[PDB]
């Protein structure tokens, strides 16, 4: 099917709903059908194109795995924990300043 | 998917017009004459994508610290994260819809996310890359 | 902010300590002796904050561009938004918690986000100021 | 120090908080979010210290004046001493407690210590820095 | 009355007892035995026995009634308690510079 | 008033004079040629009353701070509390004994005190008023 453009706005703006994309694993293609699209900058859309293509696939998908490495998945449930919210105003007052001069 | 076509198609008839998901698992729309926007299907969420700025990998810290800061009061109100695509040299605006079960709701996110994107793109114009 | 209030208290009561919002509906907390992470009730919501390392706002566009690349990535999953707090010259890592139904899932969100917040410390520790 | 640490878990159980003393030989307090108040095991005694106000080398002959005519006041009572703490530039009131030998005596003495630290408060404050 | 100097030392000092003092009320009378009796320093003496006399004089003793209006003899066990651990290291560590900030 | 003077007396049979409490319920004592001090009887507790030096009540910030920095030193250790008396214009050291069951420990006391008189004057005796 072709584009379409809404009759009405939305957020005052004119909507158009640009038709499906060939798979984007077909660079060419995608360029092709692109640049049969009447917009005020072909190389806007196509560059928007290029980075919703490169947000996936392998330089994206080895970062992610590597993440997963790194990332401990460790129990939040069996973290040491300590609430300090008091230790904001500790700061204010001067105390925290007065503990740590007098360790001089 | 299947799940996904109809909401989507739910909210064409909302807003007049044929949306569906594509091979890619997007929706590509134009808003006036210059606002790319992308509405992405993505297992239990939906993703939207926002064109901002094509952006010099190497624009400088001055640039970088500004658009970091900007993420501060994105995030302070969930309204989005900006990242920066390597290869394409592209600043994107992303955001992702956790709750799909009311059309109200999809609609809702799609209006202030194109109007986020509008006035960032407003503010990081200047930066654009020639 | 009553219902703040029984809500992080109920966490509290799974995580083994009374848990509580200050006047600021804030809560501080220092998890394994090193992980700084602060829950703030915002409306409808809750917003988790967590410290990553002091940066300095001139650090170059290659640690700037990791960053941002890195925000892609975490933009995908939802997992959060990596951002600069210049007058603190810090990087923390922000999320939203927009589901507060249910207790134990709160939990499961909350642990992937400071797992999350160790994972990006680990990767980004070399860029630490010195 | 086993014997020390004893003797503060008793009172930790009295005012319903498990009180210990650190690496430092040290029990820091906060009372009512305003109050700083330490305790310091030293040998056979209990050193009590607590923050008045932070305030200037160079207040002037006034303020010093005043502050050593209330010394012979507090020694007079044995309420305890007026100190400036040079390197934090901060006003201290410090008294010992040489008598560890009852639970609720310790508990009187400390309550005493602190009513006279949050009244010497309200008489200096306006003489305390910016 | 007089002075006493002990026979033996104190302290490897020669230990003196002024002995009584007159009621210090009596300005006047008190001055009169500080010269009577065998001490060389006699200025440094009735400045130290001025400000003895001082010690409970009528400044003092408003003051205390001030200090005794000012205190609010709170109950401890009724005061909201913490005790501090982390805070330092939240310092050092930017934490608190983080929060501040924001 | 009788407990005070069979304390004081047995002090005195220790010391080698009949020591007792005047009508002021003070006992003048000189040590040596110059150190004047004085045991006081204050209902449960005694005090030790030392002359220092006549100081000028505008005397300035830096002399008044040393004092007052002093005066951590000696809290620190509970040797006792350096006062300023307004009218008479005179720094005295003063330090109370709680414990007057035992003979011992007074002249402990006493000894320590006397001694600690001496350091502060060799200290602050180039401050003394002419």
């Amino acid at each position: 099917d072709k584009a379409y453009v809404a009759p009405e706005k939305f957020s005052s703006k004119v909507l158009t709903w640009l038709g499906k994309m060939p798979l984007f694993k077909n660079t060419e293609v995608v360029q092709k059908h692109t640049e049969n699209i009447r917009v005020q900058d072909q190389k806007i859309l196509q560059t928007f194109l290029h980075a919703l293509t490169e947000k996936y696939g392998e330089t994206a998908v080895n970062d992610a795995l590597l993440m997963s490495r790194i990332n401990m998945n460790k129990p939040l449930t069996q973290r040491l924990a300590v609430q300090i919210t008091e230790c904001v105003k500790a700061a204010d007052e001067g105390f925290i300043n007065l503990i740590k001069s007098k360790d001089n | 998917l299947q799940a996904h076509q109809d909401i989507i198609a739910n909210i064409g008839e909302k807003l007049g017009l044929p949306l569906t998901f594509d091979d890619n698992n997007q929706c590509l729309l134009l808003l006036d004459s210059d606002i790319f926007t992308s509405i992405e299907a993505k297992d239990d969420i939906w993703l939207l994508n926002g064109m901002i700025i094509p952006l010099s990998p190497v624009c400088g810290d001055s640039i970088w610290r500004q658009i970091m800061v900007i993420n501060g009061e994105l995030a302070a109100n969930n309204e989005g994260t900006l990242a920066y695509i390597d290869a394409a040299e592209t600043l994107l605006l992303i955001h992702a819809i956790t709750d799909l079960t009311n059309t109200y709701h999809i609609i809702s996110q799609l209006e202030s996310f194109v109007n986020q994107q509008e006035a960032l793109k407003n503010i990081l114009q200047e930066y654009a890359k020639v």
